[PDB]
RNA sequence: UCGA
């Protein structure tokens, strides 16, 4: 006794999906725990792709400033960090670079225009793929700050089915754009079975 | 449930005939004092768009009397907003409050155009609104816009605009008081003792000049602007752009 | 003072001293046009305020 | 948009209830307030913010800020055994001082909540304006002050404690004397307000805005309410909802407002930085049948419009006095940063004369530069008739001292 | 969206004491022309006469 | 007692009398004063009892100064008072000192432990709040009581006391039989669920076993709200100050689901109903079975008399006395004559009259006392049988009841939550109340902060700590004795988590939703709650169309009547204040003294067509003929052209 | 990985087991998941059985007595709520009792049928004094969690389903690797083991994440 | 009398 639909779906000018799905019937208080379950692992422990580390000729370090760009070395270091891929769990690779001309690059992109640069350029970067995040510290490649999220928000609200009383999970998913929101949904709970399954003996 | 289905009586009553299920008063008085759950599910669909004016005695001021669309909800008490609470001086200790409901087609339409309760922000003595955050929504504003000089976890690190930030708190990145550069390139930016002169003038090759600030970082010829905050604070500007721009 | 010296004197002996109000209208002949509050709730009709005013 | 990067307090949230208001309406202004509230009932259960006896911070001064007082009682009650000073100049000594030494402890609670932790529970919730006041945070970590009898004499013994220490015996009888006080004047305002309430309503119940305009040539002159030293409801306040009857001309003949022009929030702090008396529009100088002009009376302060045909402005006149009476219930100090002799001087008839302390002070009816004597720094101060000076031609004062005390009835037993 | 559509209603009509009889007496016509079997719980005929005004007001 | 009165109108002219007071033969009241001579108190012979004489010529010392074993006073200045005035003497110099510290407080004052940490506002609602609370059905003693509760219990009445100093033969649930020693068989009687005035229970429970030495002055059998020698008012549950999403707002209370299963808060309320068989002048009154119009749906629980029998589960809607009413009309409209005669089944002479439970009523009959005449009991004149129901039920707590403490914090319950959505201490027991801590420093509420953190020392040793007021060393005795045994209770090997060295009061408390602790830690204690009868129950209130007025015909007023709220003239302000003609016009005439127009009004809402311009109201003609007969010729006219006629409002 | 294991095993005076697991090792943040999860299943949705009604054959409603017995039948109720029984059948039992004598009343002298028994002897019944005889009979029905009371002579009970009393968890860190280590603390009523409801508890939630990935 |  338990089915599962999305109630409506939206996609922005960007490649940024969203959708909302429905529980129903869950018993008197696992609307809570199912959520608030699903809530943790679409956030955190979910693989992704990103890029963690550039090379720029001329430059440095994170402050000095590059010939023939606009904006300074930590801007390119922002707007490389906002980078929407999937490597599909390969090696890391090096990517190169040659308006913001962001259509071209050396792996599917998704969304392939958000910003690079506004000049008047080379880049050698590098693409990881794992779960979490890294702060590196000051002091060859630059590494950079890499996030390693493909969901983004997730809002689950419950409410009452019927007046034995029910509940009813309303799971809202705004994903990143590499992967759909009803594929994370199955991937997220693939993690949540394979924690109780030796548990149950 | 048991003082909806005595409000709006004659209304329930007028709705089973002419669904077909009874064919008198008779018939349909017998059948609301049994208690089916068909009778519910009428009362469901009659109260929806009907207001139904709230009112507390004494009636000091003419926001004492507001009108309000009704939900069946579980329990015995009136489940009032936290909201109209000045409105009403209404304190959850003991207070009781009349309902009273209203009957023709012209009674309806002045209780919904003319005493809503969303339609009456600004009181009627001053200019001032009394729809406001009171006693226990000011002090979880407080606590998020506040500066905790302790506990930063990774302050002091630049992020790329204000959804990058958003994506940060969800994870175990920053806390709600650490010290976080935003890239913000709007202008007006209000904050607590505000500035025009530059401090620390500092400028880099080419002839880009960094124009330094108390909470400001600009980079001028605007190039680049960093915004010192915190992430409780972008939590609560996120609020106020989701909820006057739709 | 200024509530008992009107020209209505259903509004008046409603108000405070309804001995000397309805006295002083039987006396003189006073006579109600049921203008204005208090008198049409008295009587049963709109307000001449709000959506009744025309 | 604009970023607000600052703490937001109770008054902070008002003037943003006020500002959708203006841009956007009412609907789009209930929901800013429905969403503020989400935000403010999570971060308040993810906060934990509770109340313990040790948050109750008991600054560690004020033992040494009592025994000083105490010392300047002990000093008095002597000079009462030898006849230098009467009853009402000892009564007068022993009230000014604990009332002074409680604002001493009021003025350190307050620096104590910011130097050692910004973040508290008690600090949180008076700072903010979310239930607490000063006049509550004072009697939990200060001191209690000077109460009175139920007949309005103030009594001589203080109440040194507060709620966190525990009162005496003796001291919780003296504050149920301001208890019961306050108790039966609450129940005594309610009767009062109930019928000033229907006496405005029966005045006033025949005024409704009949007309759309008279065509009268009066006006009336208003100006910044200011009680003397300070002010309190300033030009700005006073012209927000109100039309106007003559142009506002200051700079070169400016006509940036004319006659009838209704006055914006944002009007009213242009109008107020260049003249000082406008003439605007009232229902004092309305001439009109019966009636208020919708010209006259303004705009409406609940809808932030004009007034529209046939509502009753007496009624909402009436129930907006009648609300809030539930709930109503000149010299300064001088000082020198010299030590030296003072010198008189024959310019001044300085006389003798008592104050209402029991100390003697030489009484100045003229004026005259009391200078006192320095090295350097030649320090000087101005007299004023009717004050007093402290200080004698001779007598050397100590480092930061009080010369004297410039300025800037009722009968009883 | 009732409450953005009587706002909008509200505004730009100079008396709110008027076009609130408009809206109870279009509610009357409305009830009278669904006097037939088909009956809309959710669309109330008072809340109908809101929804037809503010589309012909533009 | 200066602190017990109650608020509103009687502000001050009801009193009470305090705990040491006495009044003599002459109608003055007395207190004792023990008498001290050379600064050292004689606390050894029976007190002076002083009516009032000691304003003129005594000194007179509270109970507050520390004194020494015997031996002399050890304060230097002793404050005083001496002819209505405050004073700080020599102790040398006093005469009389006070007895107690709780001398100046009643009896209902000093059930308040820390009294000198609240205010004199909020302990005034303490006091109060405390003479509300219900009988529980299993009460439990205090865990912060003032050692106050004792003898109060015994002075009650409510309390079988011994006085034989015997040995306990027999104990069963209606008898306690001792035998008296240095006709040996008395027999003490313990009542069982009687009702008492304000619908509440009178159940006493044996405490003695068989076989057990007895003194003058024990306990035998404890009353309803009293427990074993002590009096029990509430019960010692977990408390803990943090705001929740919005359910503890303003003055609210969050409880959890464990006080609904655990039958905490719930008490027995029993109601009684009333009938009587009087005597028509048309025919004679009798209570019969076979009534007409009501079939086997209701003729369940009779017993072929009329009456029901005992232990019948009554609901809403039931009928406890069945009694018919004779009639004689015989005035039958033309279409109720039609309608019988088709399908016969003539009308009878009698009309059914009986007595029917309320709405929102239930529980169990447990006295079907039946007084009828020729038994041996007087009646009232016109009255052939009397029968009196008694219905038990048990009420447990829910949302809406008002629930308070002994502080003066009073709520009303919110929400309900289940175990584990509460918050829970990092030992995994959950937490029973969320209250706001908000309402604490703005009414000077400290005594309750001391109380939980009391009461949470003597839950982890079990030691029921009998703290006195009003000391002792100044901040020795109250901080430093709560820190102190929240110290000792710390040094247990298994109860670590109870006292921190940062943070004194407080301990970090767990998220029961997400599991994440809080950025603050909380203060959690054992908070004493009790449940007041101001019920969920006893305020629903509901009419459609009722009974009406006999002159001005006007819906009346009542719950036990079936009434109408009043529109007062303060209500009309504010529809007159707004736009609200029509809403105003409808309220004063198709709802209230229009025997027309209310006829019309709800033809219109059953049929589906409503109809515009009621009619004159029947209180403008009542005042209309009213004025006419005080000799003033009022009139109404018309003045339309060339008429001047009067008006027939009446006609 | 995800080694489960048994750190100790306390058994109180037949009415509590308290056990002691451990999970070594997790992720970097899954010690909430696992744990807090864990902790709401058990808390709720454990099943069990009580004594739902019972007939006291010559007492009609509750608030009477009975002559000889030191207790009502309101104490006598209350006294049977908070007994501690199981059963396999899912079927509304019978048990009989009957006590003549001087002596107090314990749950050894039930008469109980096949695949139905009482975890905890010497439970506190209502006592006799040398003069009466009580010849009640109780229901054994389960259920899930809480349930509300709202046939000849039989008084409901509102009794309670709940077999676990309280779940506690930390979470500690291993020794760079940021993996946790969860251990968890069960206590029970001896109706059933906390080794036990481990495997129900976690058949729960299995069973609450299977047609999420499937049909996804 | 008692609640707001
Ligand atoms: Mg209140
Ligand atoms: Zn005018």
């Amino acid at each position: 006794q338990f089915q599962i639909e999305c109630v409506e779906s939206s996609t922005r000018k960007n490649q940024q999906q969203y959708s909302k799905f429905s529980l129903e019937p869950l018993d008197r208080g696992q609307g809570t725990t199912v959520g608030n379950a699903l809530r943790r692992v679409l956030l955190s422990n979910l693989p992704g792709a990103a890029v963690t580390a550039i090379r720029i000729a001329g430059v440095n370090h994170e402050f000095a400033t590059i010939l023939g760009v606009r904006e300074d070395v930590l801007e390119i270091m922002l707007n490389m960090k906002e980078l929407v891929l999937k490597s599909y769990t390969d090696q890391p690779q090096i990517g190169r670079l040659t308006t913001v001309t962001a259509a071209q690059f050396e792996v599917e992109v998704i969304d392939p225009n958000q910003y690079i640069a506004t000049l008047a350029l080379e880049m050698e970067f590098r693409v990881e793929r794992g779960v979490g995040y890294r702060v590196i510290e000051r002091g060859d490649f630059l590494q950079i700050d890499s996030v390693f999220m493909p969901v983004t928000k997730v809002n689950y609200t419950v409410e009452d089915i019927r007046a034995s009383p029910k509940d009813r999970l309303i799971l809202d998913i705004w994903t990143n754009g590499s992967i759909q929101p009803r594929e994370a949904l199955s991937e997220a709970s693939d993690i949540i079975a394979n924690l109780f399954i030796p548990l149950k003996d | 449930r048991e003082m909806a289905i005595e409000l709006f009586q004659p209304f329930v009553i007028h709705r089973l005939i002419k669904l077909g299920i009874v064919n008198n008063i008779k018939a349909a008085k017998k059948l609301i004092l049994k208690g089916d759950p068909q009778i519910w599910s009428v009362l469901e669909e009659v109260i929806t768009g009907h207001p139904v004016m709230l009112n507390r005695a004494p009636t000091l001021h003419r926001l004492g009397i507001q009108a309000f669309e009704p939900i069946l909800v579980e329990g015995r008490a009136i489940q009032l907003h936290p909201l109209v609470c000045p409105a009403f001086n209404a304190d959850f200790d003991g207070d009781q409050m009349a309902v009273h409901v209203p009957l023709s087609l012209e009674a309806q339409c002045e209780a919904r155009l003319l005493m809503l309760a969303c339609h009456n922000v600004l009181s009627p003595a001053t200019g001032k609104p009394i729809v406001a955050p009171s006693q226990d929504m000011v002090l979880g504003c407080y606590y998020l816009t506040a500066e905790n000089p302790n506990a930063q976890k990774g302050a002091g690190r630049y992020f790329a605009g204000i959804e990058d930030a958003l994506r940060a708190y969800d994870h175990g990145q920053v806390d709600l008081h650490s010290q976080i550069w935003i890239r913000h390139l709007d202008e007006d930016v209000v904050t607590e003792k505000p500035d025009t002169e530059v401090i620390k003038t500092e400028d880099l090759g080419d002839g880009t000049v960094m124009k330094y600030y108390r909470e400001r970082k600009i980079r001028e010829g605007i190039i680049t602007q960093y915004i010192q905050t915190t992430p409780g604070r972008i939590i609560y500007n996120k609020t106020i752009a989701e909820a006057l721009v739709f | 003072k200024a509530s008992l010296n009107t020209d209505s004197f259903i509004s008046a002996a409603s108000f405070q001293e309804t001995t000397r109000v309805l006295t002083e209208a039987a006396i003189e002949g006073k006579s109600d046009w049921l203008r204005g509050l208090k008198e049409n709730v008295i009587i049963g009709r709109l307000i001449p305020a709000g959506t009744g005013f025309s | 948009m604009t970023f607000y990067n600052y703490t937001i307090d109770k008054g902070r949230l008002k003037k943003l209830i006020a500002l959708a208001y203006r841009r956007y309406g009412s609907a789009r202004c209930s929901q800013l307030a429905d969403e503020l509230k989400e935000l403010g009932f999570r971060f308040a259960t993810k906060a934990g913010v509770s109340i313990s006896v040790d948050d109750l911070t008991i600054p560690p001064e004020k033992k040494q800020m009592l025994e000083a007082a105490e010392k300047e009682i002990r000093t008095t009650e002597e000079r009462y055994a030898r006849g230098e000073i009467t009853e009402v100049e000892r009564f007068q000594k022993v009230i000014d001082t604990w009332n002074g030494t409680s604002e001493e402890l009021k003025d350190q609670v307050v620096v104590n909540f910011r130097k050692t932790d910004p973040l508290n529970s008690v600090y949180m919730m008076a700072f903010s304006g979310a239930r607490g006041n000063m006049s509550q945070v004072r009697q939990l970590v200060g001191m209690r002050g000077l109460m009175a009898d139920p007949q309005g004499e103030i009594i001589d013994l203080p109440i040194k404690t507060n709620f966190r220490e525990g009162l005496t015996v003796t001291e919780y009888v003296i504050s149920s004397y301001g208890a019961r006080k306050g108790l039966v004047d609450t129940a005594l305002r309610t009767a009062d307000s109930g019928y000033l309430t229907r006496r405005l309503v029966d005045v006033s119940q025949d005024v409704i805005v009949r007309e759309q305009d008279c065509g009268t040539e009066r006006s009336l002159r208003v100006t910044a309410m200011t009680d003397g030293d300070q002010v309190k409801i300033s030009l700005a306040d006073r012209l927000f909802g109100r039309l106007l009857a003559k142009d506002v001309v200051g700079p070169d003949g400016e006509i940036i407002a004319k006659r009838n022009d209704e006055i914006d929030e944002a009007l009213a702090n242009r109008i107020a930085a260049v003249t000082d008396e406008v003439y605007v529009r009232s229902p004092l100088t309305c001439e009109a049948a019966r009636s208020v002009c919708q010209n006259c009376y303004g705009w409406s302060l609940a809808h932030g419009h004009k007034v529209d045909l046939g509502e009753a402005v007496g009624i909402i006149a009436a129930q907006s006095i009648g609300e809030p009476g539930t709930q109503l219930t000149v010299a300064r100090q001088e000082k020198a940063p010299e030590d030296g002799t003072v010198k008189w001087g024959k310019g001044l008839s300085t006389r003798k004369v008592r104050t209402r302390h029991g100390e003697d002070a030489e009484q100045v009816e003229i004026a005259g530069d009391l200078i006192w004597k320095g090295e350097g720094k030649k320090q000087t101060y101005s007299l004023t008739p009717g004050s007093l000076l402290f200080v004698q031609d001779g007598q050397t004062v100590t480092a930061g001292q009080l010369m004297t005390e410039i300025s800037l009835t009722e009968r009883a037993t | 969206h009732i409450i953005y559509r009587s706002e909008e209603l509200l505004g730009a009509a100079s008396n709110r004491y008027n076009i609130t009889v408009r809206v109870a007496k279009r509610a009357k016509e409305n009830r009278s022309e669904d006097f037939d079997s088909i009956d809309d719980p959710n669309m109330k005929p008072a809340i109908r006469a809101i929804i037809e005004m503010s589309d012909e007001l533009t | 007692c200066p602190v017990e009165t109650p608020e509103g109108p009687n502000a001050g002219l009801i009193g009470s009398l305090a705990t040491c007071a006495r009044v003599n033969d002459y109608g003055f009241i007395e207190t004792p004063y023990f008498r001290v001579e050379s600064g050292r108190v004689r606390k050894d012979l029976d007190p002076v009892y002083l009516t009032a004489d000691e304003e003129d010529d005594m000194r007179v010392a509270p109970g507050d100064i520390p004194t020494d074993e015997e031996g002399n006073i050890i304060g230097e200045s002793v404050p005083i008072r001496y002819r209505q005035e405050f004073s700080t003497t020599s102790p040398e110099q006093v005469d009389y000192v006070a007895v107690s510290p709780v001398q100046i407080i009643s009896v209902a004052t000093s059930m308040i432990p820390f009294l000198e940490h609240d205010d004199a506002n909020r302990a005034l609602m303490g006091s109060n709040m405390q003479r509300q609370a219900v009988p529980l059905l299993r009460p439990e003693r205090p865990l912060v009581g003032t050692g106050l509760e004792a003898q109060a219990a015994r002075d009650s009445g409510m309390v079988i006391v011994s006085r034989t100093h015997g040995i306990v033969t027999y104990v069963d649930a209606t008898e306690i039989r001792v035998q008296p020693h240095s006709g040996e068989e008395i027999v003490y009687p313990i009542q069982k669920y009687q009702r008492s005035n304000q619908d509440t229970c009178l159940n006493q429970r044996p405490l003695v076993y068989a076989g057990e030495d007895v003194v003058p002055g024990q306990v035998l059998a404890d009353g309803s709200a009293t427990e074993g020698g002590e009096l029990a008012l509430g019960q010692n549950i977990l408390v803990a100050y943090m705001p929740w999403e919005g359910y503890n707002y303003e003055d609210a209370i969050l409880i959890s689901e464990r006080l609904v299963y655990d039958d905490v808060y719930t008490s027995i309320h029993i109601e009684k109903f009333e009938i009587e068989a009087r005597q028509t002048k048309l025919g004679p009154e009798e209570i019969t079975r076979e009534i007409p119009n009501v079939g086997e749906d209701a003729l369940r629980n009779l017993d072929e008399h009329g009456i029901i029998r005992i232990g019948a589960w009554v609901e809403s809607g039931d009928i406890l006395v069945g009694k018919v009413t004779p009639k004689g009309e015989a005035d039958q409209p033309p279409e109720e004559k039609l309608l019988r005669a088709i399908f016969g089944e003539k009308a009878r002479d009698v009309r059914d009259n009986s007595l029917r439970v309320p709405n929102g009523e239930k529980g169990r009959v447990v006295d079907v006392r039946v007084f009828t005449r020729e038994k041996g009991d007087e009646l009232p004149p016109g009255a052939n049988m009397v029968v009196r129901i008694y219905v038990a039920q048990k009420r447990k707590i829910q949302v809406g009841d008002k629930m308070a403490g002994r502080h003066g914090n009073k709520g009303i319950i919110s929400r309900i939550l289940p175990i584990e959505d509460m918050p829970y201490l990092p030992d995994g027991r959950p937490i029973d109340i969320a209250l706001n801590p908000l309402g604490v420093p703005s009414r000077m509420n400290v005594g309750q902060v001391f109380e939980c953190l009391l009461g949470w020392a003597g839950e982890n040793l079990g030691v029921r700590f009998k703290i006195t007021p009003f000391d002792m060393y100044g901040e020795e005795a109250s901080r430093d004795t709560v820190h102190g045994l929240l110290e000792e209770a710390s040094q247990r090997p298994n109860k670590d988590w109870v006292f921190n060295e940062n943070h004194p009061g407080k301990i970090q408390v767990f998220d029961g939703r997400t599991g994440e602790p809080f950025d603050r830690p909380i203060t959690v204690g054992q908070a004493y709650m009790l449940k007041l009868v101001h019920l969920v129950d006893d305020k629903i209130h509901a009419r459609s169309t009722g009974p009406y007025s006999l002159v001005t015909q006007q819906p009346l007023g009542g719950k036990a009547q079936q009434g109408g709220q009043r529109f007062g003239e303060m209500e009309v302000w504010a529809l007159e204040a707004y736009g609200a003609a029509y809403i105003l016009q409808e309220l004063l005439t198709v709802k209230s003294d229009d025997m027309q127009g209310r006829n019309e009004a709800l033809n219109a809402i059953v049929k589906g067509k409503s109809i515009p311009r009621p009619g004159t109201p029947e209180s403008f003609k009542v005042l209309m003929r009213e004025l006419q007969s005080l000799g003033l010729d009022i009139a109404a006219h018309k003045v339309q052209l060339s008429e001047d006629g009067e008006s027939a409002d009446a006609e």
